[PDB]
This record gives C-alpha cells, sequence and structure tokens, in this order.
C-alpha cells in the first residue's frame, strides 16, 4: 500500500496495484475486491467513530470513588 | 464496563463488527497510556485522536467505491 | 530559637482538616473547564455515574468529615447566587487553605490569618470593581451576545439564536430600573413534550402544569373567570367522630346516594355563589380531591375546575395572581379569589396546557411564565435547565452591573495588584498578602493544565503580556492558545467573581476557626 500511494496523489502512474489486503486460506496477499471481501463503508466509519468514543471516556477518568 | 455499552451502541447501529470495535480501543489505549508516560496530557492525546479521526472519514471517501467490476469480469462469483 | 512549645496539640485537627479538605478540590481540579476530565463516583448504592459537573460529584460524595461538607455548601452558596461555576469557587478555597498551611508552617496564627483573609477580600473585590467594563440593560444586543455564547457549551448550540432574546426580554420584565434582589422565581419555566425548541412563547399571566376536567361536561375554556386557591377537599360526607349508617332497605341505598350527592351540591353552591368560574384544587394524595359527582355538579354550573395543584405552584400563584389560599370552605370568600380575563386550555399535538392570563391586580408585580417545547423528553428537561443558567447570568449583571473577560484574565489582574499592595502593607500581614495572591494563580494554572497547554508556559506568557495589556490577555481553548479572550466571546459576570471571593473568605475563616472536634450526644 505504501508503493502504491506514492504515485497515486501525483495523477501519474505506471501502474496502480493499490488495495492489495489478506488472503488467509492460501496464505499470501491479493487483491480484496477481486477477491470479493468488502465491507460497507457504513460499518467502518461508524466503527472507528464509536472505537473512539469509547477510548476517550477511558482516557476522561483521572479518579475514581469506589465505595 | 464501557465496552460492553458500547457492543449494545454497535448491535443497535450497524448490528455487526463488536469484535473489531473492542480491539481497535484496546490498542488506542495502550497506544495513549504510553503516551502518558511520554508527559504528554491526555486532553491533546483526545484531541490529537478527533482530529485523526476528521481526516481518517475524508480518507476513506477515496478508498470507498460504488458496484464495480460486475461488467466484463465477476468479483461477486468469488463470494459465492 | 526557642519559643512557645504548646505540649497539647490543636494545631493536629486544624492540620488535619486542611488536608482532608484540600483532598477535596484536587480531584475537582480535573473537572474545571470544558475540557476538563470526568470523575468516577460509586454510590452508596452501587451504582456507577460519570460527570464532570462538581455541584455534582460533591453531592454523590457522600460526605462524612464535617469540615468537607461544608464546602458543599459553599458551592450551594455559590449556585444561589452565579448559577454557574461551582468548580472554580471549591478550587479557589482549596488553594487558600494549601497557602495558609505554609503560613500555619510560618508560626502565624490563624486568627490573624483569618483576619487577613478578610482584608485581602474585601480590597480584592475592590479591585475587581476597578477593572468592572459597566454594561446595561437597556442594551439587548450585548446581553444577547452573553446568553448565546454561554450556552455554546451545551449541547444545543443552533437553537440558542433564539433562545437568548427570549431569556433576555423574559429578565428584562424582571429588570426593572431601580431593584436589588431579583429573584427568578418569579419567572416560571412550564416544560410540555410536543412541538421543536424553535417553538417558545413568553406568558403575560401565570401558567399550570395540569390539563383540565376529563370527565363528562369539562367546560376546558371559560372567559372572565375569578381563580382561587382551596386547600379544602371535596369529599362525601365522612366524619372522623364515630359515625352509623343503617340501611335495612332497598330505597334507603338511593337515600344514602342522594344524601351523599346534596352534601357535594351544597359545597358546589356555596362556590357558586361567590361566583368562582375557576377551581384550583390542592394536590391531596391521602384521600379524593374531588369527586366525580361533584364534577359533574360544577360542570352543570359551568365552573372549571384544575385539581392536582402543587405546592410549589401555590406560593407561585399567590404572588403573580395575587389571590389568596383558602383553606375551608367557610373561610371561602370573594375577597380572598383572584380576576382573570381569560382562562383556556391550549391544545397544541396532544399538548392540553391551561394557562391564565388577564391578571388585572393591584399585587399585580413582575411575574412572568414561560412555556417550554420540545420533541424528546430529554430534551425539555436539559433545555429548561440550560435556560436558567441563562437566567442566572442576566441576574448577575442586573444585581452587580457589568462583565469581565474570562479564561484567567480576571485572576491575573488582581494577583499582580496585590503583589504591589503587598509591599504597602507592614507587619505580619505583608508576608500573607503575597501567599493570598499566590494563591489566587491556581485558576488561570488549573485551565491550562486541564486544557493540555504547558502549565509553566502558558501562566507565564500570560503575565509576561500581562504587564503591558490589562484585561484581554487569558486562556483561549477555541484558539488552543493564548490571545485575547473578549474577541473569543468568553465573558464572566462580576458578581460570579464577586461571590467567589467572599464565599472563600467565609469559608477558609470557619475552617481555621475550629481548632478540635468533640463528639457531643
Amino acid at each position: 500500500h505504501a508503493a502504491s500511494q506514492m504515485a497515486k496523489p501525483e495523477d501519474v502512474k505506471r501502474r496502480s496495484y493499490r488495495n492489495y489486503g489478506l488472503d488467509l486460506i492460501r496464505g499470501k496477499i491479493v487483491d480484496e475486491i477481486h477477491a470479493g471481501v468488502l465491507e460497507p463503508t457504513i460499518s467502518k466509519v461508524k466503527s472507528l467513530k464509536s472505537a473512539l468514543e469509547a477510548c476517550v471516556a477511558i482516557l476522561r477518568i483521572d479518579t475514581m470513588i469506589t465505595v | 464496563k464501557i465496552l460492553v455499552e458500547l457492543a449494545q451502541q454497535q448491535d443497535r447501529e450497524i448490528g455487526d463488527g463488536t469484535t473489531s470495535v473492542v480491539i481497535i480501543a484496546s490498542e488506542l489505549l495502550k497506544r495513549a497510556n504510553e503516551l502518558v508516560k511520554n508527559k504528554i496530557h491526555p486532553t491533546t492525546i483526545i484531541t490529537g485522536f478527533r482530529v485523526a479521526l476528521r481526516e481518517a472519514i475524508r480518507f476513506i471517501n477515496e478508498v470507498l467505491s460504488t458496484s464495480v467490476d460486475t461488467l466484463g469480469k465477476e468479483t461477486l462469483i468469488n463470494i459465492a | 530559637n526557642a519559643t512557645f512549645k504548646n505540649k497539647e496539640k490543636p494545631q493536629e485537627v486544624r492540620k488535619a482538616n486542611i488536608i482532608a479538605a484540600r483532598s477535596v478540590a484536587d480531584a475537582i481540579r480535573t473537572s474545571l473547564g470544558p475540557k476538563g476530565m470526568d470523575k468516577m463516583i460509586k454510590t452508596s448504592r452501587g451504582e456507577i455515574i460519570i460527570s464532570n459537573d462538581g455541584h455534582t460529584i460533591l453531592k454523590q460524595m457522600a460526605i462524612l468529615h464535617p469540615v468537607a461538607r461544608m464546602l458543599v455548601e459553599v458551592s450551594a452558596a455559590q449556585d444561589s447566587e452565579a448559577g454557574d461555576g461551582t468548580t472554580s469557587v471549591v478550587i479557589l478555597t482549596g488553594a487558600l487553605l494549601g497557602a495558609a498551611e505554609r503560613l500555619l508552617n510560618k508560626g502565624i496564627h490563624p486568627t490573624i490569618i483569618a483576619d487577613s483573609f478578610q482584608s485581602a477580600a474585601k480590597r480584592s473585590v475592590d479591585i475587581l470593581l476597578e477593572m468592572c467594563h459597566k454594561v446595561s440593560l437597556s442594551d439587548r444586543e450585548q446581553l444577547v451576545r452573553a446568553a448565546s455564547t454561554s450556552l455554546s457549551s451545551k449541547i444545543v448550540s443552533q437553537y440558542s439564536s433564539f433562545l437568548a432574546p427570549l431569556a433576555v426580554d423574559s429578565v428584562l420584565k424582571i429588570s426593572d430600573e431601580n431593584s436589588k434582589n431579583v429573584d427568578l422565581n418569579d419567572i416560571r419555566l412550564v416544560k410540555k413534550v410536543g412541538g421543536t425548541i424553535d417553538d417558545t412563547e413568553m406568558i403575560d399571566g401565570v401558567v399550570l402544569t395540569q390539563t383540565a376536567i376529563k370527565s363528562a361536561g369539562g367546560p376546558t375554556r371559560k372567559e372572565k373567570a375569578k381563580i382561587g386557591l382551596i386547600q379544602f377537599q371535596i369529599s362525601p360526607p365522612k366524619p372522623d367522630t364515630e359515625n352509623n349508617i343503617i340501611v335495612n332497605d332497598y330505597r334507603q341505598m338511593d337515600k344514602i346516594l342522594k344524601e351523599e350527592r346534596a352534601y357535594l351540591l351544597n359545597i358546589c353552591k356555596k362556590i357558586k355563589k361567590a361566583k368562582c368560574n375557576v377551581l384550583l384544587i390542592q394536590k391531596s394524595i391521602l384521600r379524593d380531591a374531588v369527586n366525580d359527582l361533584a364534577l359533574h355538579f360544577l360542570s352543570k354550573l359551568n365552573i372549571m375546575v384544575v385539581k392536582d395543584i402543587e405546592r410549589e405552584e401555590i406560593e407561585f400563584l399567590s404572588k403573580g395572581l395575587g389571590c389568596k389560599p383558602i383553606a375551608d370552605i367557610e373561610l371561602f370568600t370573594e375577597d380572598r379569589l383572584g380576576s382573570a380575563d381569560l382562562v383556556e386550555e391550549i391544545d397544541s399535538d396532544g399538548s392540553k396546557i391551561v394557562r391564565v392570563t388577564g391578571i388585572r391586580n393591584n399585587n399585580a408585580r413582575p411575574t412572568v411564565s414561560v412555556v417550554i417545547r420540545g420533541a424528546n423528553n430529554m430534551i425539555i428537561d436539559e433545555t429548561e435547565r440550560s435556560l436558567h443558567d441563562a437566567l442566572c447570568v442576566i441576574r448577575c449583571l442586573v444585581k452587580e452591573r457589568g462583565l469581565i473577560a474570562g479564561g484567567g484574565a480576571p485572576e491575573i489582574e488582581i494577583s499582580r495588584r496585590l503583589s504591589k499592595e503587598a509591599r504597602s502593607m507592614e507587619g505580619v500581614q505583608a508576608f500573607i498578602w503575597q501567599e493570598f495572591a499566590s494563591a489566587l494563580e491556581v485558576i488561570p494554572t488549573t485551565l491550562a493544565e486541564n486544557a493540555g497547554l504547558n502549565s509553566i508556559k502558558v501562566v507565564t506568557e500570560l503575565r509576561s503580556k500581562h504587564e503591558n495589556g490589562e484585561l484581554n490577555d487569558g486562556i483561549s481553548v477555541r484558539r488552543s492558545g493564548t490571545t485575547n479572550t473578549y474577541e473569543e466571546h468568553i465573558l464572566q459576570p462580576v458578581l460570579v467573581s464577586t461571590s467567589a471571593i467572599t464565599l472563600a473568605s467565609e469559608c477558609v475563616k470557619s475552617i481555621l476557626r475550629i481548632d478540635d472536634i468533640a463528639f457531643s450526644r
């Protein structure tokens, strides 16, 4: 991904070849779009948004009063 | 307990993915705990995550795409 | 050297009282400011709660030590005047006790310490008046910007545009020029479900929380009506003494029913003779307030009846309407009633709220009623309490005119001048004036800590430009740095800081004056 994001923003490319994920059945790197592994955007955006609000609520605790 | 209520918020919105959300919030606390040992105040640690989240949503916009590769080839047949 | 030894050690009590009281404010310092950290509290019942409210922490803390319980009354007296900022008043006292602890380590008796804080507080308020920027109640634009920017820290920012002038004009009715103590209880906030936040009205007369007669014959509206407060209870006859009712016949059961309806009718007739069109029955959970048979009798008389009137409303209705509570039916007279131009039941999307207009009384004084609407129940709840804070901010300007840009700016102006005034003092006091001015710096120091900013860098940079610029140098969280707090619309009225120093002087006084604690049964 780091090598594919070098020529991508420059709007000049030889070959892009981005979006390579993990194939755990064969144990090799393949394109997930061609492999068929897709998740809706609403799942990933709300995941980072919910995980952050839960992490903030923990970082906001400097004191705990236990009866 | 916040993580337990986090699974309730995840089930009432998307309905799936509670496994990955907990792992994210767990590592973020471990990274933020090392920032406390770095003499970084947690308020900026909170704001530093919110600023990165605003760009992360914008970065997904260049990631996400509509339905593609259904003509001339089939990527859906690998799912079935 | 060698001095008075004091074999008996009462100082251990005063030292323990200060340490126990400073431990209270230490956890309060984390919740200071909008970026302040939340605090975890497990109630004695076992419930786990979280919030940044300083007054809520002290309320749910379940404090045991009595000296630490005094800080609750300080935050309560701070809420009675300012209504907001109860976190800063606890932190201010915590540092004065820490500074007084160093004064005790120097061999200074706490009576001189307490008396030195008196001259320190009385002069600091005079210093606070020197930096006061005076405003006027005739200018509504400054009052709207004060209420609008103060509500930007609350969940609803956008609707404060229409909420600010409604909160201003509601207080301007009680803001009449010459007044000393202006009570906010004269403004009644009534929340009802339905509608949106954009819908809010300031009624010219009292508005109740209850509906009208649900049973058969309910008028629901009356024009040109007389209103009164009935502390009596309309019920079939039930003598507390020994009674006997013997029914041997089928017709005797009807005689009992007609006798109970005749007793209810005689009570309804005495009300009709006085020509009281609208009746308000005090809420009584012991027995039934007004029987359904009596409601049908008052329905034929065209008398509107509203029951379940709380005692909180009774004290409010007797003020605006100018009426008087009536204990019994024999004490029911026209002189104790009211006069109302219109009494109707307003139904907006299943609301059915009852309002009263046209007081038309000589006892009529600045009493205001405001109706609050909203979709969710959590809206009309927090939105109401959010307006009470706006009612208090303007109340501060009415009691003590003028406002000052906050963010640590007024605390540095006081600490800087007291540093120069300390050189003009004499004796033991001159050392206390230096410790008193240094204890005031805790407020701008804690704001820089809770915001993530560098402690030393911000406090020194503020005091650096404070030697040239005067009141415009403070902490700004919106800019994430040190800039002008007046252009950032951070404004703290003078009465908030006036009462904070006054309550801090009496608190620390009442603490150091306690040299011992004895169990007395």
